[PDB]
RNA sequence: ACCGAUAGUGAACCAGUACCGUGAGGGAAAGGUGAAAAGCACCCCGGAAGGGGAGUGAAAUAGAACCUGAAACCGUGUGCUUACAAGUAGUCAGAGCCCGUUAAUGGGUGAUGGCGUGCCUUUUGUAGAAUGAACCGGCGAGUUACGAUUUGAUGCAAGGUU
RNA sequence: UAACUUGGGAGUCAGAACAUGGGUGAUAAGGUCCGUGUUCGAAAGGGAAACAGCCCAGACCACCAGCUAAGGUCCCAAAAU
RNA sequence: GACAAUGGUAGGAGAGCGUUCUAAGGGCGUUGAAGCAUGAUCGUAAGGACAUGUGGAGCGCUUAGAAGUGAGAAUGCCGGUG
């Protein structure tokens, strides 16, 4: 019924945002670490 | 939560009278302090005063031990520019027997608030004679 | 030189416990009846007295 | 008089009609309890002495069975983004002494 | 859709003022200096939890020393005493009686002379 | 019974009105009268409409007699301010507050 | 399954306007009484502004500076405490003095005793005399499109899919 | 009571003190460069007066219970004048 | 019921709270909604109720869906006030 709705089991998880306070593990620096060419925005070096 | 604690209301003091004479200056000033604050009782409570006043007579004749008489010195500053005074444990005995107990004895109490209050039932006097006389002091020996 | 700290509300009050205006020192006249200051004339029939 | 009795880690001092506050029992609201260890007793009676008195159990009946006060517990841990938060009600058991 | 604040934000700051009454000026009024101090409050009290055990074994100890001394023998060789017999009383409740019962102290202090 | 009286947006610093109104607060009606006449101050007259005004609603709005009166409370409120610039050295200009007060006078027979 | 007056066009309002520059050019702030103006006749203090009554209205602490009306900050009155004392201002213990709850081993204040050098960032290492914040409020930072790979679910199966 | 293999996601590439085996310096440095252990980093609690790196010892929570380690027992300050 | 484990920065993994809008179902409201204020209340945390004042018209609950979804700090921007 329309409401009473129920995906499959295990067919849905939900998204990880960052920077969203100390408390979820993923706070200040979001998973990037500190002071590198990896930590700015725009990424680093090219694939190869 | 069974503790007795002792308080203003049923607090008891008394007077005591202790003999200075042939005495060593440090082993008679370390007893003393423990009457005044009142370590000496079942009803000991840290933060209310319970111990008993004390009068020191005789406080002349306090004998040292070694050279103290000329070695001990005794220092004070005024806090004026260069102005640091001297005095030897042997000369103060001379002119100045009571601050000499007195000093002694208020260096081994704790220096709060209720360790001045504490300091202030201790009298001392130079002589064999006293003139606490409405109190009725009694006789102490020391351990 | 400029203040180091900000002054709080307790120290203010404290540096003002002196700062206060007194009693202008008035006396009655015995003439027009109303309030008058010492040692001037009355302002109501404008009399002086001794 | 008043004897000592030992509740479970800690000890009590107890006399007649005083109402007292322990650790959680297995007892319900209402039944009678006894304590069968009892370590002192003195008063006018002869004092006894220890490890453990012959008998003499004391007797006592079930007044509530709650929880103290919410305590919260934190911690910190400065320049280190480090922080937890706990709270805590310790459940008690209430008693009152009516034949030593 | 567009979220917007307002009634979440002033619920929780005024929470964490309201646990701050009875502080000295600003530290019960601004936000950011009570949040401060409620942190601190809450690091004190963990500890003194633990100290409050340590502070009252010691105030037992003394009076139990006191009471000994007054027949002729010191708390160390009390304990010894009481220990060689069996009297498994802790320090708490040796110090209720030496205050209340005085002449019941005294059958404990035999014992602990005693065994020696 | 209490009367009281008002007023509104008075073009004075509310900190210099104030040390007038510790002289007069807890007098009789005749006294606070004559303290504000002979204090030379620059909001004594202004404070003084107030009180006559106060009285005199005792008089005819209700039923008091102004022999047993007493000045009950007295107090001053802030204002709207009035925000103004004053041209200093080198091209600045500093912010200049003309402040404003309300002020209120309570007079009672007592009861 | 777009915004709801710091948003949405710079502009919901006499806005490319006030204003700024020789000029090209740059550019704001400002919405809300009430269902109905029925927008306070009349009396009192004053020169007036402002107010106290009396009336209108369901309501005037809805009186045009008008729906609701928070915090910083400024004042008046009161229960407990403070003028011999060395304070990151709290925490644990604790007399005395006042109150009475979402009724429970209750609330307010605090004579004294023990312990105790803010937060963030950056560092081998910070009470640091290394950085940043005067206070309060609003706003302010891993998203979407198209491809690749891997994991879970579902349908069919030597076939699956447009 | 761990180890090896195949896949998804990382951070790290400025380290410091103590003891010990050596080079360099001057058998100087809280100096500098390597080998071998510990602790800090990322670790609260007790001792060394205070004192990241020294000695003891690893905090899930509550209690006004007991036994110990380092270090101590005349007074401050708990326990042998 | 018996035993065992539970200090932690960079970083990996898991389970949840709350906010605005949509769908379906079921409700509350002038005999007084949201918002605001006070209180000695409940849960392990994020947080949720109730009572009384003010307020004068909208708003919750259950299961799903989608995000302009959470502020203490950038010599941050705007307004008010020391």
């Amino acid at each position: 019924k329309l409401h009473e709705l129920k995906p499959a089991e295990g067919s849905r998880k939900e998204r990880n945002r960052v920077g969203r306070g100390v408390a979820t593990g993923n706070g200040k620096t979001s998973g990037r670490g500190h002071k590198g060419q990896k930590a700015r925005s725009g990424g680093g070096v090219r694939p190869g | 939560r069974q503790t007795f604690m002792a308080n203003e209301s049923n607090i008891e003091r008394k007077w005591y009278v202790i003999d200075a004479e042939g005495q060593t200056l440090g082993r008679l000033s370390s007893e003393v302090a423990s009457i005044l604050r009142g370590k000496n009782k079942v009803t000991y409570t840290p933060h209310v005063d319970t111990g008993d006043y004390v009068i020191v007579i005789n406080a002349s004749k306090i004998e040292f031990t070694g050279n103290k008489e000329t070695d001990k010195v005794y220092y004070r500053h005024s806090n004026h520019p260069g102005g640091i005074k001297s005095i030897t444990a042997g000369e103060l005995r001379r002119t100045n027997p009571e601050r000499l107990i007195e000093n002694s004895i208020k260096g081994m109490l704790p220096s709060t608030r209720l360790g001045e209050k504490q300091g202030k039932k201790l009298f001392v006097y130079g002589g064999a004679e006293h003139p606490h006389a409405a109190q009725q002091p009694e006789n102490y020996e020391l351990r | 030189a400029v203040p180091k700290r900000r002054t709080s509300k307790t120290r203010k009050n404290k540096r003002r416990t002196h700062f206060k205006i007194s009693v202008p020192g008035m006396t009655e006249c015995p003439n027009c009846g109303e309030y008058k200051l010492s040692h001037r004339v009355c302002k109501n029939c404008g009399s002086y007295n001794g | 008089m008043f004897a000592i009795i030992e509740t479970g880690g800690k000890q009590i001092k107890v006399e007649e009609g005083q109402e007292i506050f322990v650790e959680k029992l297995d007892v319900n609201e209402g039944d009678t309890f006894t304590f069968d260890k009892v370590l002192f007793v003195g008063g006018d009676s002869v004092k006894v002495g220890a490890p453990t008195v012959e008998g003499a159990t004391v007797t006592a009946t079930v007044n509530k069975q709650g929880r103290g006060k919410k305590i919260t517990v934190f911690t910190y841990k400065r320049r280190k983004n480090s922080k937890r938060k706990k709270g805590h009600r310790q459940p008690y058991t209430k008693l009152t002494i009516d034949k030593i | 859709p567009r979220v917007k604040g307002g009634t979440v934000t002033r619920a929780r700051r005024k929470k964490t003022i309201k646990l701050a009454k009875g502080y000295f000026g600003s530290k019960h009024t601004l936000y950011k200096v009570a949040k401060q101090q409620v942190m601190k409050s809450g690091q004190y009290a963990f500890r003194d939890r633990r100290q409050r055990k340590r502070d009252f074994r010691k105030l037992w100890i003394t009076r139990i020393n006191a009471a000994a001394r007054q027949h002729e023998m010191s708390y160390s060789r009390l304990m010894n005493g009481l220990k060689k017999a069996g009297i498994d009383i802790n320090r708490k409740m040796l110090s209720e009686i030496a205050i209340s019962d005085e002449k019941a102290f005294a059958q404990l202090v035999t014992k602990a002379k005693d065994a020696l | 019974m209490e009367a009281k009286a008002v007023a509104r947006t008075i073009r004075i610093a509310p900190r210099k009105v104030r040390l007038v109104l510790d002289l007069i607060r807890g007098k009789n009606a005749a006294e606070a009268i004559a303290i504000l006449k002979l204090t030379n101050k620059a909001s004594s007259p202004v404070i003084e409409k107030v009180l006559m005004s106060a009285l005199a609603n005792a008089e005819h709005n209700y039923d008091m007699n102004t022999d047993e009166l007493v000045v009950k409370e007295a107090y001053a409120n802030e204002g709207p301010t009035l925000k103004r610039f004053r041209p200093r050295a080198q091209g600045r200009a500093s912010a200049i507050n003309k402040r404003t007060s309300h002020i209120t006078i309570v007079v009672s027979d007592g009861k």
